[PDB]
This record gives structure tokens, sequence and C-alpha cells, in this order.
């Protein structure tokens, strides 16, 4: 029930892998979705592969 | 006339087809991809349309 | 390391999370360039019965 | 951000390869050498 503007997340140098896969992270500005989910946990370094 | 209707139908059915691209609408994956991507998907499509 | 994943629905209902983008005003039986939550194309829009 | 076709606050604003580029991108650590320092800008 929102408007998302991507562009403030993308923009943001804290994240050392912002990796789109089914769609390019331009497009997110551009793109409309019916739900969206955000997982979130905490992992060693060397796993985020 | 049946033969002439069956092969336009299916050539138009082959328009919903994948081929393995991730949809079968070109629009689709110009909407989700930018080019340097989006045309790994759409020779997909150019390889299974023609 | 602290894992975001923004898992999309891309499947077709009702726009429900959309891009940080005006609309505009629809205009009828005339060819236009649309977009309708990210379904784009060109065409001619009329009344359907 | 320094390949072809990228996206970023170099690959945008301050140096962008073509989505096809033929060459080399050759890159070292020179905080040997640079460090100091704040004469190199970007946007």
């Amino acid at each position: 029930n929102c408007v998302a503007d991507y562009s403030v997340l993308y923009n943001s140098a804290s994240f050392s892998t912002f990796k789109c896969y089914g769609v390019s992270p331009t497009k997110l500005n551009d793109l409309c979705f019916t739900n969206v989910y955000a997982d979130s946990f905490v992992i060693r370094g060397d796993e985020v592969r | 006339v049946n033969q002439n209707a069956q092969a336009l139908n299916t050539l138009v059915k082959q328009l919903s087809s994948n081929f393995g691209a991730i949809s079968s609408v070109l629009n689709d994956i110009l909407s989700r991809l930018d080019p340097p991507e989006a045309e790994v998907q759409i020779d997909r499509l150019i390889t299974g349309r023609l | 390391y602290r894992v975001v994943v923004l898992s999309f629905e891309l499947l077709h209902a009702p726009a429900t999370v959309c891009g940080p983008k005006k609309s505009t005003n629809l205009v009828k039986n005339k060819c236009v360039n649309f977009n309708f939550n990210g379904l784009t194309g060109t065409g001619v829009l009329t009344e359907s019965n | 951000q320094i390949a072809p076709g990228q996206t970023g606050k170099i690959a945008d604003y301050n140096y962008k390869l073509p989505d096809d580029f033929t060459g080399c991108v050759i890159a070292w650590n020179s905080n040997n050498l640079d460090s100091k320092n704040y004469n190199y800008l970007y946007r």
C-alpha cells in the first residue's frame, strides 16, 4: 500500500552489495509490484555469496 | 482452409511461448531489464520466433 | 553482515507497491505511448463493452 | 563500477564505459603513494 523510492536505497554507499537479479536496479523506479517482501537476517561476511 | 487456419493460429500461439526467456512478452523484458542483460533474453525470443 | 533480500512479486494482480513517478491524465480514442503499473506499450485507448 | 555498462556514482557522474567496451581496465592499490589526502575529488 505505498510508494517505494528505490533511488534512495540504491544511491546509499553503506551497501557492500546491491545485486538485482530478475530486474535491473534502474528499472525499480519504473516498475510496480503486487507484493514486496523484505527478508532480514545476519550472517558472516564470507557467506554473502 | 482448415490447414491455412491451423498454420496462422499455431504461428500466433508460438508468441505465447518463452523459449526459456524470463517472459513470453518483449515489453516485459524491456520493462524489467537494462540493455546489457535484456539483449541476452531478447535473443532467446528472436531465436525462438525466427 | 546484515542481509536484506527484497523479493518481488512481479505476478499479475492489483498494483500495491509502486515506483516514484507521477501519473498523468488518460487520453481516449487517440494513438499514445502508455504505461499502466509498469505494463508499457503503445496504442489507442477506448471504453470496453 | 569500472566496467562496460555499469551504474553507480562514478558510472553516472564521473567516468562511464560503453556497454561493449573493447580495452582493458588495469587497477592497483596506491595507499602507499596517494594517501596523506583529500585532493581526490569526485561527485
